[PDB]
């Protein structure tokens, strides 16, 4: 007659690591990191994000006329834009501070558009005529949608003084822009005026930008450069512009619904029609996981990213053969 | 094994036994099976249960990524940044393997320990009314049936 | 407890030993009462306030903040800034937490094996010349007074 | 007759933390982390802080007439600022690379203000007259004290030329300003000259300013600014303005008594009449703790910061009932 | 030491084992000597060489410093990379160094579970033949010539 | 007849530490920290380092003349530039953007240098004249030789207008400059036109510069300023450069050949004539330790640094006397 002590075995062949042994078969294991996802872009809460296709952050915020997709866009969970997007800056130049406007766009979920200087109000300077090749829109030369090409009426360019007070009680993004003629004579031709300046005040912003006429690589076939500017006007507070040239006129504004909670993600991916309450560049998560080891990058209620390949815990005890 | 028991002085592990991971298998002359210590097995459970809640727990403070832009002439702080978000990766990958690597050799020797301890308290308890085979087994001197068998399984074996 | 003595074998401590952390329980003809064991308490105090100043000493290394202002359109770098500090914090409350979690349980398995062993001490000693009643307690089959008692107590119990 | 082998227990209600179980009594334990702090303000090993009131740094320096509690002070350990100081630059404006000289500011316990350019030293030009109602002292409009905003004189504004050489052997903080007006007809008011500039040259120095007449809100009743700049004036080397008009004036600098490590905190406390080792922007912490949770920044000999609640170490052992 | 062998109820090593980390003397009637066992040295060996090379690897992944210059109006984002590269220096080198003390630890603790599962296993063997002489080493009550001596080692011993 | 378990011990005096007990002797350790290094400057796997000796990256670029030990240098793996370089820039002045550009050097490992618009080719300007007591040359006046300090021909400073357009497959590094005169007469003297300008551009760059007469103090008892900037010209782009006066031309710019890793290390130290797989500014390390305490910067197969002055591992056992 005999008594026994001994312990569980079974068919499991689940292994874990320790610092002395490596695959021990243990009867009971978990694993706790996430290694798979779904690989497309979804809905955050069933809140869809803006998926900038080919437009480019600033090719949006201006209105780059094939940007027309995203003309006023619903709140958003989350931006996402390609690495390379061809429908930047239709007419080249440079966006100015944009990675630290881009920042701040990190922190919107929602803009509502409004218009601040209207296209007709111009009495004393043409602006239909501000169109250009290198901004195609359905054949025709045009131009940023939410800004305004101001040309010279009758050979004159009589000095602006314009202005706008901002009373909706959201900071207000506005933009504007300079035109930095090629040479000597197309100052000439398109403004009149020879030496131009822009200025731009408000309670802290002073500003006097002024053209910069150089010779340059064609791109785009545009040998000139526009040179674009931002800023944030405080609600109840007013801006004041003032040109005798080169002047790109806001006749846009964007309205912040500062929401908040966001991010711009790399993404050569097209959206996905799903839902999600996690999301990475290269698509969504779905599980209790504590970890995964899709991306560093997500938004959402997520597992913490780490770089294992594998991540498993013993629970049951070592199973022998 | 730190505590000498599985994979020890006990061979191998008991396929028969399906119902706890810690028993008994006794062996007589009504024949014979097994019987799961409950009382180890639930203090083994709860053990590990907190083990691995209090993993997940204190890896949940960990760094987030967040994704950010510089231009053509702002390349020292980005990649002050690439070396950064990078180090707090490596940082948390090493804690989070390296916390596994460990706890799974906790949770190993924790259960060679309550096997160890279970042979113990039923040695004992056995003082010298069987030959202590020395592998898991104790053989009686005396006849032992099933009301003699959940004696020792009882803890109240002891012929007071 | 891993070693299965405290909480395990022995149910449990003993409020009248106010003298040191394990030590011994008499009881004879001549009356009973406690008597804490000098070294293995040295020990065990040695032990366990060299891990408290290695505890201290490893973390006094660690990160510390430091102001640093960004104006408006800086928001980039400040914000890396303020991850670059939490992520430290991060990091250090995690270690500082987990150690202190990790040398916790340390602490009491030392405890444990610490009463383990000198219980190992005395069942050795007394070799035959006791029923290990299997609770802490050695019952002597020939009596045993206070010149004996010490007998053990000093190590130097055997019939030589 | 029995022998047996056991261990202590006691009235502990201690608890401590382990990975497999939690709040288990222990018979002994050691709490490390520090909970509590005074709640003020103290000094420094007996060195008072420079808590700059109702003044920030840059008020303090250019001497805001507001400021007059802070003309001379002496060294500090550590200086306090609020959040949003009330007295700042009074007339409005921008001060020039702020923060990185905030940053110098945490490298500096103690200034010596010495004389440069005397007020009375200006033949040619008004100096008494440049003053503001937006910097009023005692009622009557005064104007940043460190620095002497000069006017034309008998109506013309004959161009500057002045050069201070360093004959100390620190290094001096020096503080010049340019003002912005918003129309030509203050320029012409204050100034006579339509077309202005300062230059200023050390060493390493080569700024020629220039001002900007844009149109601007007003900010506390001004619609002008001024904009000051500043720089670092190594012993024997000459600091060289030159100027038709705008020009804020050095009439004082400070002397860097460099005596290292300080921090600018951000704290809405006063003094506190205490001393202390050990001092965050909450309080100031008085133990031997080897850690902490009371806030992140601290000067001096202090604990570790950590984000734990509670922190306690098992000394003894399992405690049974 | 935990496990209670190790400097502990084997009061000191063996200067003449030179053979192996643990192993077995005996003394008897045809002289006497030193025979290291295998098979618990072997064990040892490998756990031991794992342990080293898991802690070189998982230590490998690991913060590389950058040099990065700056002008004398960029001190805080210079001062920033400063505090930066120092801080991930500090977690790793806590990192390093607590893993050194802590793995140590477990090493000798190791080699005295190993003693003590050699020394349980040779007394479950030698049943009731031999006085366990409480100090490591066992007196048979019958001869036990070399050909008895390596019964014990060999692990075939007991009479059948 | 005694049968006996027990272990090893021998002579062995090495000590490890543990949480518990400090300094416990074991049989057997394996001490993992690199501590020594050969104290050099040494190959990069056979690869010779750029040793700038007295040259300041900068003072190699354009061409200082003290300098001639490098106007063209091989491959190399890494650079080493002292702390204080005595040839940097000879002509006193500001190298734009110079910690960006020393950026990229980390990334490069071969310059080829190669003329972009030759000395010779100058038409309508003095070529030769352009040379400064503060750039000497075996006793006589020299100057930067991979730019030129055009100087007027008859007196007429005819508006430039040259253009060099990118063939070689390659990024091109393109460095160029202004001069800072202190006085009017200065810049009459060299140039005549009293208004000068230079205007350079890209498809990316849209620059114009302008030079800033004041006046400051004399280093190397020169009183003006150069200000060297600089792009990268992409392969099949032109940069079009353009001046009425104040231009330093380029003559010649490097070539890219970007074989990645190398970094600007900091050593007062001189060529060591040694190969070696892992340097750092004290010395090379030649080991198979994990980790080493050296110094935190290194190049090549390199073990981990950590601040440590020992990391010992146990591997024998408690050596018990
Ligand atoms: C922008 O317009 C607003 C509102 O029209 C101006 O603020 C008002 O101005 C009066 C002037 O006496 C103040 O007393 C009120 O406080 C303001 N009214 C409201 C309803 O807020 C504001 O000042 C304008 N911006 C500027 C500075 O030109
Ligand atoms: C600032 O003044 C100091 C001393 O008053 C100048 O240093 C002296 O100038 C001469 C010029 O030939 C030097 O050779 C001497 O070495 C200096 N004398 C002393 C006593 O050191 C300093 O040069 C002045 N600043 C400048 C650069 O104009
Ligand atoms: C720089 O020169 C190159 C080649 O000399 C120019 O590239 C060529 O331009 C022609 C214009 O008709 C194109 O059709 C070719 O495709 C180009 N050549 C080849 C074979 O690549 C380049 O455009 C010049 N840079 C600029 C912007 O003017
Ligand atoms: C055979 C015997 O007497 N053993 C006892 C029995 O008396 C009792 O029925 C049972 C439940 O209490 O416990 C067992
Ligand atoms: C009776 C006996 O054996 N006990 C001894 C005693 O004789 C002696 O006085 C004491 C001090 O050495 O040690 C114990
Ligand atoms: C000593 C003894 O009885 N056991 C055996 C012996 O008979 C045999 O010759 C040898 C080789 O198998 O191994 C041992
Ligand atoms: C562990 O097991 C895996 C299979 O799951 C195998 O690929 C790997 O090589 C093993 N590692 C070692 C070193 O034994
Ligand atoms: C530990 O004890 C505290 C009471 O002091 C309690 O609030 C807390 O929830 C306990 N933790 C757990 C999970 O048992
Ligand atoms: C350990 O030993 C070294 C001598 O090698 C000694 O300098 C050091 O102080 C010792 N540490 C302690 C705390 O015993």
């Amino acid at each position: 007659d005999q008594i026994c002590i001994g312990y569980h075995a079974n068919n499991s062949t689940e292994q874990v690591d320790t610092i002395m042994e490596k695959n021990v078969t243990v009867t009971h294991a978990q694993d706790i990191l996430e290694k798979t996802h779904n690989g497309k872009l979804c809905d955050l809460d069933g809140v869809k994000p803006l998926i900038l296709r080919d437009c480019s952050v600033a090719g949006w915020l201006l209105g780059n006329p094939m940007c027309d997709e995203f003309i006023n866009v619903p709140e958003w969970s989350y931006i996402v834009e390609k690495a390379n997007p061809v429908n930047d800056l239709c007419y080249p130049g440079d966006f100015n501070d944009y990675e630290e406007l881009k920042h701040l766009l990190s922190r919107i979920n929602h803009f509502e558009k409004i218009q601040i200087i209207p296209k007709s109000s111009w009495s004393s300077h043409e602006a239909s005529l501000g169109v250009s090749s290198a901004c195609p829109y359905q054949g025709k030369s045009s131009f940023f949608r939410n800004v305004v090409w101001l040309i010279k009426k009758n050979s004159t360019y009589p000095t602006i003084k314009r202005s706008y007070n901002n009373t909706n009680q959201e900071d207000l993004l506005v933009l504007w822009g300079i035109h930095h003629p090629n040479d000597a004579a197309e100052q000439t031709k398109l403004y009149q005026n020879p030496t131009t300046y822009i200025s731009v005040g408000t309670s802290t912003l002073n500003q006097r930008l002024v053209p910069r006429i150089a010779t340059r690589s064609k791109v785009n076939g545009q040998s000139g450069r526009m040179e674009f500017f931002w800023t944030i006007l405080k609600p109840n507070d007013a801006i004041n512009f003032e040109s005798n040239g080169n002047f790109i006129a806001p006749e846009y504004a964007y309205k912040i619904v500062k929401k908040g909670d966001s991010t711009i993600m790399k993404s050569e991916l097209e959206y996905g029609n799903c839902n999600t309450k996690c999301q990475t560049p290269m698509g969504a998560i779905n599980s209790s996981m504590p970890f995964h080891n899709i991306h560093p990058l997500t938004i959402g209620e997520c597992p913490k990213y780490v770089k294992s390949n594998r991540l498993v815990l013993a629970t049951g005890l070592r199973n022998s053969p | 094994g730190l505590f000498g028991a599985i994979a020890g002085f006990i061979e191998g592990g008991w396929q028969g036994m399906v119902d706890g991971w810690y028993g008994y298998h006794h062996s007589n002359e009504q024949g014979s099976g097994y019987a799961a210590d409950k009382e180890s097995t639930q203090k083994a459970i709860d053990g590990v249960t907190n083990k691995v809640n209090s993993i997940i727990d204190k890896m949940n403070t960990q760094f987030e990524a967040v994704g950010r832009e510089f231009n053509n002439l702002e390349r020292r702080i980005e990649n002050l940044n690439k070396k950064m978000e990078d180090g707090f990766l490596d940082v948390w990958t090493y804690n989070a393997e390296l916390l596994v690597l460990m706890e799974n050799e906790r949770t190993l020797d924790f259960h060679d320990s309550n096997v160890k301890n279970l042979y113990d308290k039923v040695r004992l308890q056995l003082r010298d009314n069987a030959k202590e085979l020395g592998n898991g087994c104790f053989e009686f001197y005396h006849k032992c049936d099933n009301e003699c068998m959940e004696s020792v399984r009882n803890g109240t074996y002891d012929y007071p």
